[PDB]
């Protein structure tokens, strides 16, 4: 019942990640 | 009752906290 | 060139910290059991 | 048996992750599209090879 | 501190997953402990 | 002079016991072994003159009888009220829970 | 039940099917990367 | 009834018809500015 | 009565809708 | 030009008094037909076995009813959803008994209204507007299917559509309550945000404007006079009734777009309508209000009643009375 | 970055999608990931619900919808519907979710990597909306395409297995269609029904022979048909009819989707041939009518003559006549008298249920199955409480075909919403007034008064 | 008020032998009871046949006696019409019968333990609601 | 504008953050613990799952009378032993 959790944080992480990611190296938004 | 003390200890250390940060501000507006 | 406590901000605070305050206890009470 | 088809999920699940990050941001990417572009394609065969394998190795370990 | 140093956009993102978080805390509460049925 | 017949048949032995000849067969679950088997029974080789005309039931066992005979007691038998057993209303009075 | 030998991804079985939902909120994070021009 | 049914009948596919090829007759081109929807 | 009552209430109401409508006062443009 | 292209011509033309066009070449007839049989019925239709047990119900004026107790009654539950045009009625007689009225008003009408929304594009269309009038008509009309159309196909029988009538109406209503909680579906919840809520905006903003008329007139004449139809100028100060109610809230609370505002006014009752429809749609298949009976419960087991639990207890009340006589089997199933 | 703002594009944020009205290669991009969105769903759903499942317990009582769909196809279930093998469940989910990170990566190349653009590109994949020939070409492979499918549900149903028959003689079991129903008065008779009760338009389908042999017919239409739109153009009035633009086209796929999503309701909520009651639950008639059997059987069984039991109303208490005379079950469900289902049928004579079958030939079987279906009757809460509206918390159950139901009644009218919006929309853009009246050339202005 | 070993102390034969459920086991007996029977028993009622409740009293006027474990025991085994006169497994779930009630294939002894210890206990409980119907709801 | 600082300036500042990032789970764990001590039962007087009824009694503590209220209150308390 933890790894729902961690596996929901990494995937609810991935999303807003990318976009973190190319904002910060001004990629193509 | 020592409940009120545990339970209103966090509000009171934030209190605390937030004045201890925003005091000279706080001065120089008053 | 801006003020810290004003009217405006004495009104967010008397919504804003009870509302933490009780969400916090709300929380809590999710794990209480019969 | 079961090791390998135990390693062959993990690293598709890790790369399917590495993949689902990284595809994006190297398309949106203005430098190093070169090396990106070699990666995705490196990426794409291993995933690919690892589906495949995960696919076979199934029927070795149910 | 200056004003504008954290984006708005993360600020959001943040505070909208707390409210999911939340929110979704009192959903499983639905189905245990008190208010369960159970 | 107008009268409820079931009202009145209420102030009878029919609101005092089982009548073998008018209630409703779920009332022989009040009792130990009388339902289903000498309850559909009973309900159909009604009407009786008399309670114990119950144990005269062609091919009942003889311990099919003694729990008639242990239940006689619990029994009784008004005249046939043909609005209590019209409509097979004692298989059946639209009544459940 | 999933075959025993994939057991061990069980919890993120039961995540899996609410990612699409995932996909529309990121397009409104994006937008708010963007500032929704 | 078996005459009611067929009038009935014969005036439905009537109107139904009236509908029909009315919206068929050009019905793009009916409005107060670009009529060339074609 | 009552019923001659309602018709007659409702055919008012019909007779309204239809001098309303079809003898209103023109709206004009100034 | 032809017969045909001059037909098409006035069908089609914005110089009609009231338009016509190919929409209202259905509805017209249809909305007729089932008006006319409407006002007949409620005036002289004898009773109706809605129930489908030889308990026929008088819906009619000359059959011992008054406006608030009146009604078209519901087709037999003995139809279902059959289809019972007067022709498959062995008699007229035949056809009343049956509730063969009710079938015949409400097709023509649910028939009639959607040509209506049809025809309110059309003419949009015609003046060159744009189209979107309809879109916010859907939503009553989206209803209306719902109570007389969707509800009773999910049933089983239009002897659960909604009866033309006024009591009819609130039969309609409490039954529903009583199986399918209504009140505690979230579709019915934000139909209810949606009608208090257009009301509450429509008083609000018709007060607003109001208060910011600008001064045109003397105080013994109506100031509407101070209005002239067809006057390019607004009629009222926007800014003036904006810094009202930005003060009255807080500013970035108000509008200062009157296409934005304008749009919110439409928005707001159409959306929430279409929840409250699409609740009595989906409620038509027996997905139901929120169940918290007996959710409360102590350490013991005993039961904690809720206000969820004194509803359910009216709701007990109205489902062990509606139909008296029509159920036989202990589960009231459909 | 070409038109991803409201002073370039003309759209605001939140009609940012309309920025791809003309960009075909990232409108090709959008596209192809939503699929990949599906097809994900298909996958995922899939796996989480054969985690969740326990092969004993009936389907229906699992908030299971793809497994049932699955298993209607033949695949994982034998006599009676018995779950026998899970695999099938587990393969269809995991290549569904496989192919969609496929699908997934050509959507996001074409969507921010790839030609913005595909005319340039090529002539082949590119296209312009009011093209006719182009729109149809495309519309003809598209056909061609789904023809296709039909055609593999035939082949699974002729050549793989077949398909799960809950009418099959001695009881369901999956069974292999040899001679499918190719008489076009059958096929298209089933068009031609009325749908009201009794008929049910094609929802009245009720044998595998009929719904195989109509998709034969529906592969061959499609196939030709799609041929047909390749190799032609279309004709006048056809063009003088129609908008021929983006939003149009996608208007009138809006009013067809919707049109389907209301006739999926009616399809779930009547028919239990492909949609199977042994997997999906009883429908709504059938467990009412299911309840009515129940209790003939106990009262038979009490002794009651239930062919001349007079309920109170004077009618049947058991058995009625329909209005054409059939006898039929008593009660309320007499409204559910079209309900025609395996269990009940052995009981139905040329008169309708026959007093002498129900007397002497009531199989214990058909009692179970009753009693089944009667509680598990498709009445629930929104936080799936099973049965009535004031039923205590217990049983934690919502039919499949309410929310099947529900779901796609909800999503048909939105969508009929959309049509009216898109087409309205789609006109008034065509004609050129859809940001609104030209001052100077405002129309009412030019045309006589009305009085 | 709590669920007490007092509450879970039920009857376990007809000779006056007691036994006492864990709290555990009251929880695993509404956990089977739900998952078993409640389709037509909740609330210790029974759907297809309200004559016959789950109440203590009527299980113990039952052929043979239904108000204690071994009794509720053997009914989910080889269940019996109310005289006992006629065994009804093809038409009543049991172990008997777990070929056509195919949820009855997982139980264990330990399982009909359980939902026999709730049937027991919940009227202890609910008092005049285990077996009322909507009239005590 | 009224005078006040905008609110996007201020929860985008660093400052705000390294406040409320105090303040806010204060708060929160103040109002947590407020359940979790037991104390919120006890000022307001809400019964705990275990102190509805008597362990033998199934009869609702209803106030009947208007200014003996507080006794009665206090009675059906100690009727809990
Ligand atoms: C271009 C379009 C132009 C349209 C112009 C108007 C033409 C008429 C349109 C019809 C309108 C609704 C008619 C009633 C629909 C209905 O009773 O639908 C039910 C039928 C199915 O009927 C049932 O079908 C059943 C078939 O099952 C039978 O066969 C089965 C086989 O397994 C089983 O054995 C089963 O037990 C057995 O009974 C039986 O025949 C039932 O008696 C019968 O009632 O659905 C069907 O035919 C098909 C589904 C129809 C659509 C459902 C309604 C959609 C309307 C939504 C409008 C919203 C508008 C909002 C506006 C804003
Ligand atoms: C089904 C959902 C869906 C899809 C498929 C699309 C697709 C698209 N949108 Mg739309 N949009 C949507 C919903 C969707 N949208 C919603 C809900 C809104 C309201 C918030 C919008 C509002 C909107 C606006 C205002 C605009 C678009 C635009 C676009 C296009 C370009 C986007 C871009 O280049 O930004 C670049 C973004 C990035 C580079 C960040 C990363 C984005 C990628 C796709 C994330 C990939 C994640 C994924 C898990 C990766 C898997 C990889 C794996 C297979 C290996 C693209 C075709 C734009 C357009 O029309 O341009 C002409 C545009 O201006 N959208
Ligand atoms: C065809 C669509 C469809 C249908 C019929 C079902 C049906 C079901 N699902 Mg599935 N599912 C779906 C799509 C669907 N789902 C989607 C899109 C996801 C990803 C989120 C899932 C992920 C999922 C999980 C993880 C689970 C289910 C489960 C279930 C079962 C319990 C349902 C429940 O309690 O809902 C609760 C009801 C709601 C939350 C109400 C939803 C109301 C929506 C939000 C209103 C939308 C209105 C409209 C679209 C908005 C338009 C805006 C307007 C302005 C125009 C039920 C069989 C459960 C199960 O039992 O598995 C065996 C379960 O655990 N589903
Ligand atoms: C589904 C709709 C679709 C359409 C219309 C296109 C169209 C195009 N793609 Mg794209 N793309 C798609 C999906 C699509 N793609 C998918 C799913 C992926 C991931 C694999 C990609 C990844 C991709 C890349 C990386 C590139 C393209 C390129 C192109 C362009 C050149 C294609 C070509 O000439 O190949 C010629 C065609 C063949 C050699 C035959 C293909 C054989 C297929 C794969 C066999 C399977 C057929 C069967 C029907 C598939 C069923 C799938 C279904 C069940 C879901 C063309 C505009 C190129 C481009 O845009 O250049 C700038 C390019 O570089 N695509
Ligand atoms: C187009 C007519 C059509 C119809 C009536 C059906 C009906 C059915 N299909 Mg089939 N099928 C079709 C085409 C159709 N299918 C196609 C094109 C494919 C390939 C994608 C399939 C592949 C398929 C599979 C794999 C399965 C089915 C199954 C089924 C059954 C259950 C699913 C369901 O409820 O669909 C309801 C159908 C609809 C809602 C479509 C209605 C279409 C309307 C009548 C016409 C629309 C025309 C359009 C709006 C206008 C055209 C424009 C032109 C006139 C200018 C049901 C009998 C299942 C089954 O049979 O189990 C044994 C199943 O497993 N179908
Ligand atoms: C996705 C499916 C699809 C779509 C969108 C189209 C679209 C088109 N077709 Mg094509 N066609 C298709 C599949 C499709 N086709 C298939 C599968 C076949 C083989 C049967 C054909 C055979 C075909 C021929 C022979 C012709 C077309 C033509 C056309 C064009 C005009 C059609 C029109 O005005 O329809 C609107 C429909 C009508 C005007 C028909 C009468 C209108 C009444 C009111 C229909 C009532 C139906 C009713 C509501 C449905 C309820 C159920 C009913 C069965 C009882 C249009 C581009 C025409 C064209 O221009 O070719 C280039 C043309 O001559 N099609
Ligand atoms: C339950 C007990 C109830 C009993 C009543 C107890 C409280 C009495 C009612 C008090 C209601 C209002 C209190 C807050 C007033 C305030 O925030 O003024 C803020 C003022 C002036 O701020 C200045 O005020 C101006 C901003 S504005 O006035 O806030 O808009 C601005 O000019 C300047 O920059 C700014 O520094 O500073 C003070 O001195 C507050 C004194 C303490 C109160
Ligand atoms: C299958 C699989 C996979 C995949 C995955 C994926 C595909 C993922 C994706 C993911 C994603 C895709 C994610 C996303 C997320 C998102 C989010 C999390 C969002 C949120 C949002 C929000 C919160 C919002 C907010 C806001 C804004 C921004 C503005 C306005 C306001 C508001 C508040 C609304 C992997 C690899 C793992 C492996 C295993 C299996
Ligand atoms: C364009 C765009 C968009 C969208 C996008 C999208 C929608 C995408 C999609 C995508 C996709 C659609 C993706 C997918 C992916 C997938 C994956 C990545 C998967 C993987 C898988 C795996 C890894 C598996 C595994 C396994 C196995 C094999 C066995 C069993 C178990 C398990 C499950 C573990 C947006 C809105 C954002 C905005 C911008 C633009
Ligand atoms: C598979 C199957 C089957 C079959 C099916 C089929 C064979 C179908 C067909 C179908 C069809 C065959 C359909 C059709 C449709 C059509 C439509 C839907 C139409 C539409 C139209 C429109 C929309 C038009 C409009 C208009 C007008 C009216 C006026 C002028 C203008 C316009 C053009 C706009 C059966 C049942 C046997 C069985 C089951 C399986
Ligand atoms: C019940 C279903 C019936 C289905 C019928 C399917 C028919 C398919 C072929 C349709 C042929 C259309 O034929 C249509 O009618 C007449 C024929 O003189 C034409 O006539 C129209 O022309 C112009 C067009 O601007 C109009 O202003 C004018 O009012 C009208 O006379 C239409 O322009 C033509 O397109
Ligand atoms: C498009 C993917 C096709 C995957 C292969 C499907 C094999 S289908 C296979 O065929 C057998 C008869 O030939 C059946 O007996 C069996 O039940 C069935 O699953
Ligand atoms: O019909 Mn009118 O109301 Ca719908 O539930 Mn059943 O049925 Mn009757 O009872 Mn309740
Ligand atoms: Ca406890
Ligand atoms: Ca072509
Ligand atoms: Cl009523
Ligand atoms: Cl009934
Ligand atoms: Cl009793
Ligand atoms: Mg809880």
């Amino acid at each position: 019942v933890i790894a729902q959790l961690t596996m929901i944080a990494m995937i609810g992480i991935a999303g807003p990640m990318i976009i973190f990611l190319l904002a910060v190296r001004r990629g193509n938004l | 009752d020592w409940r009120v003390l545990v339970v209103l200890l966090p509000v009171l250390l934030a209190a605390g906290w937030a004045v201890r940060n925003i005091l000279p501000y706080a001065v120089k507006q008053v | 060139s801006y003020p810290i406590f004003t009217v405006r901000w004495v009104a967010v605070h008397t919504l804003a910290v009870p509302t933490i305050f009780f969400l916090g206890a709300i929380a809590a009470m999710q794990f209480i059991q019969r | 048996m079961t090791i390998l088809f135990q390693l062959a999920l993990a690293a598709l699940v890790i790369l399917s992750f590495v993949m689902v990050i990284g595809v994006p941001v190297a398309y949106a990417s203005p430098q190093d599209w070169d090396r990106s572009k070699q990666l995705i394609f490196l990426g794409s065969g291993l995933w690919i090879a690892l589906v495949l394998v995960v696919g076979v190795l199934n029927f070795f370990v149910v | 501190s200056e004003g504008g140093r954290i984006p708005l956009w993360i600020v959001a993102t943040v505070a909208g997953m707390g409210v999911i978080v939340i929110v979704g805390l009192f959903f499983y509460g639905a189905y245990a402990g008190l208010g369960s049925s159970l | 002079e107008l009268v409820n017949v079931v009202d009145e048949k209420l102030g009878t032995a029919y609101g005092e016991k089982i009548d073998l000849n008018n209630t409703n067969i779920a009332a022989f679950i009040q009792y130990r072994g009388l339902y289903p088997t000498l309850a559909k029974l009973i309900v159909k080789n009604a009407p009786y003159e008399s309670v114990e005309d119950v144990l005269n039931i062609p091919g009942l066992t003889e311990r099919q009888k003694q729990i008639l005979r242990e239940n006689l007691e619990h029994f009784t038998v008004t005249e046939v009220e043909t609005a209590l057993v019209e409509g097979g209303d004692r298989y059946n009075n639209g009544l459940y829970k | 039940k999933l075959p025993e030998a994939y057991a061990i991804f069980d919890p993120l079985v039961d995540v899996l099917p609410v990612i699409p939902v995932l996909f529309l909120a990121l397009a409104f994070v994006w937008q708010a990367a963007v500032g929704f021009r | 009834m078996e005459t009611l049914k067929i009038t009935v009948y014969i005036v439905v596919t009537f109107f139904v018809l009236l509908f029909v090829f009315g919206f068929l007759s050009g019905d793009p081109a009916r409005n107060p500015k670009r009529k060339d929807l074609e | 009565m009552e019923t001659i009552t309602y018709v007659f209430i409702f055919a008012c109401i019909i007779a309204l809708f239809f001098f309303a409508i079809f003898f209103r006062e023109p709206p004009r443009i100034t | 030009a032809n017969l045909w292209e001059r037909f098409c011509n006035w069908v089609t033309s914005t110089d009609n008094r009231l338009y016509v066009g190919w929409f209202g070449v259905i509805m017209i007839p249809t909305l007729l037909a089932a008006t006319i049989c409407f006002v007949i019925a409620f005036i002289a239709a004898p009773p109706v076995d809605i129930d489908g047990i030889r308990e026929p119900v008088s819906g009619s004026l000359l059959y011992g009813n008054n406006i608030i107790t009146g009604a078209v009654v519901p087709s037999s539950n003995a139809i279902g959803l059959h289809f019972y045009p007067i022709w498959e009625a062995a008699s007229l007689d035949e056809w009343l008994y049956n509730g063969g009225p009710y079938q015949l008003i409400i097709f023509h009408f649910l028939l009639g209204a959607s040509c209506y929304m049809g025809r309110q594009w059309e003419l949009s269309y015609r003046l060159g507007m744009r189209p979107w009038i309809c879109v916010a008509y859907s939503a009553p009309l989206a209803s209306a299917f719902a109570v007389f159309l969707i509800y009773p196909i999910g049933q089983g029988s239009f002897s659960d559509g909604m009866p033309l009538g006024i009591s009819g109406t609130f039969n309609f209503m409490i039954v529903f309550q009583a199986e399918h909680n209504i009140l505690m579906h979230p579709f019915h919840q934000l139909g209810v945000a949606g009608v208090f809520g257009g009301a509450l905006f429509c008083a609000m903003h018709g007060s607003l404007v109001t208060s910011s008329l600008i001064r045109e007139t003397t105080e013994t004449e109506s100031a509407n006079y101070g209005y002239k139809f067809g006057q390019e100028e607004e009629t009222y100060n926007i800014v003036a009734a904006h810094g009202y109610f930005g003060r009255l809230i807080f500013q970035y609370a108000s509008f200062n777009n009157s296409r934005s505002l304008h749009f919110f006014l439409a928005a707001w009752p159409v959306v929430g309508v279409w929840f409250a429809a699409l609740g009595i749609s989906t409620m038509a298949f027996n997905l139901n209000g929120f169940n918290f009976n007996h959710s409360v419960i102590d350490a013991k087991g005993n039961v904690i009643n809720t206000w969820a639990d004194i509803i359910n207890r009216a709701n007990l009340g109205m489902e062990v009375m509606h139909e008296r006589n029509a159920h036989n089997f202990p589960l009231d199933l459909a | 970055a070409t038109n991803r703002d409201q002073e370039s594009s003309g759209f605001a944020w939140w009609a940012g999608n309309a920025r791809l009205i003309n960009l075909s290669g990232k409108l090709l991009g959008a596209h192809v990931a939503h699929a990949g969105l599906i097809v994900f769903w298909a996958g995922a759903m899939t796996l989480f619900e054969l985690a969740h499942f326990i092969p004993e317990k009936p389907m229906y009582e699992q908030g299971l919808i793809l497994i049932p769909h699955i298993a209607t196809l033949g695949w994982g279930v034998g006599p009676g519907g018995e779950v026998v093998d899970t695999f099938p469940f587990f393969v269809v989910g995991v290549v569904h979710l496989i192919s969609s990170a496929v699908l997934g990566f050509g959507g996001v190349y074409h969507a921010i990597r790839g030609p913005e653009t595909l005319e340039e590109y090529s002539s082949f994949f590119g296209y312009d909306w009011k093209d006719k020939n182009k729109m149809t070409t495309i519309l003809g492979f598209h056909l061609i395409v789904l023809g296709i499918g039909a055609l593999l549900l035939v082949a699974k149903a002729m050549f793989f297995g077949g398909l799960y028959d809950t009418w099959a003689p001695g009881g369901g079991d999956v069974r292999v269609i040899t001679n499918p129903t190719l008489d076009p008065r059958v096929i298209f008779g089933y068009l031609l029904k009325s749908p009201f009760g009794g008929e049910g338009w094609i929802v009245s389908v009720n044998n595998l022979e009929d719904v195989v042999g109509g998709h034969i017919w529906i592969g061959l239409i499609c196939i030709a048909g799609g041929i047909w739109h390749i190799l032609t153009t279309p004709f006048g009035w056809a063009r003088r009819a129609f908008i021929w633009s983006g939003e149009a086209y996608l208007s009138y796929s809006l009013g067809a989707l919707s049109m389907m999503g209301f006739i999926a309701t009616c399809f779930v909520w009547f028919n239990n041939t492909v949609y199977p009651s042994e997997f999906y639950g009883p429908t709504g008639p059938e467990a009412s009518q299911a309840q009515a059997m129940t209790f003939l059987i106990r009262d038979q069984k009490l002794g009651a003559n239930v062919g001349s039991a007079q309920g109170p109303t004077g009618l049947g208490k058991y058995l009625m006549r329909s209005p054409t005379g059939e006898i039929i079950f008593g009660g309320e469900t007499m409204r559910f008298w079209d309900f025609r289902g395996p269990w009940l049928e052995p009981l139905r004579g040329p008169n309708g249920l026959d007093l002498n079958k129900i007397k002497n030939d009531i199989q214990p079987w058909q009692e179970r199955r009753a009693a089944e279906y009667m509680t598990h009757a498709p009445l629930g809460s929104l936080n799936s409480v099973g049965g009535v509206a004031t039923e205590i918390n217990s049983v934690n159950f919502v039919s499949p075909r309410s929310w099947l139901a529900t779901s796609h009644f909800v999503l048909a009218f939105f969508f009929l919403v959309g049509h009216l919006w898109h087409a309205g929309r789609a006109r008034a853009a065509a004609a050129g007034f859809e940001k609104g009246i030209d001052r100077e050339s405002e129309p009412v202005l030019s045309m006589p008064s009305l009085d | 008020a709590e669920l007490t070993p007092e509450v879970l102390t039920v009857p376990l034969n007809s000779e006056g032998k007691t036994i006492t459920l864990t709290e555990k086991q009251y929880l695993e007996g509404k956990r089977l009871f739900q998952y078993a029977c409640a389709s037509c028993h909740v609330g210790g009622i029974t759907k297809t046949n309200p004559s016959l409740d789950l109440r203590t009293e009527t299980l113990a006027l039952a052929t043979p006696p239904r108000d204690n474990i071994e009794g509720l025991v053997d009914y989910m085994k080889n269940p019996t019409t109310y005289d006992g006169e006629q065994e009804i497994a093809e038409v009543h779930p049991s172990l008997r019968s777990a070929d056509i009630f195919p949820k009855m294939r997982n139980l264990t002894e330990k399982d009909l333990v359980a939902i026999a210890g709730h049937i027991l206990v919940e009227p202890k409980i609910l008092g005049d609601k285990w077996g009322g119907g909507k009239v005590y709801y | 504008t009224t005078g006040e600082r905008p609110f996007s300036d201020i929860i985008t500042s660093v400052r705000y953050w390294v406040i409320h990032s105090i303040t806010i789970p204060a708060l929160f764990i103040a109002g947590w613990l407020f359940v979790s001590t037991g104390l919120a039962y006890d000022v307001f007087g809400t019964p705990r799952p275990d102190s509805y009824y008597a362990q033998e009694q199934r009869s609702i503590p209803l106030v009947t009378d208007r200014f003996e209220a507080k006794q009665q209150v206090e009675t059906f308390l100690e009727q809990l032993k």
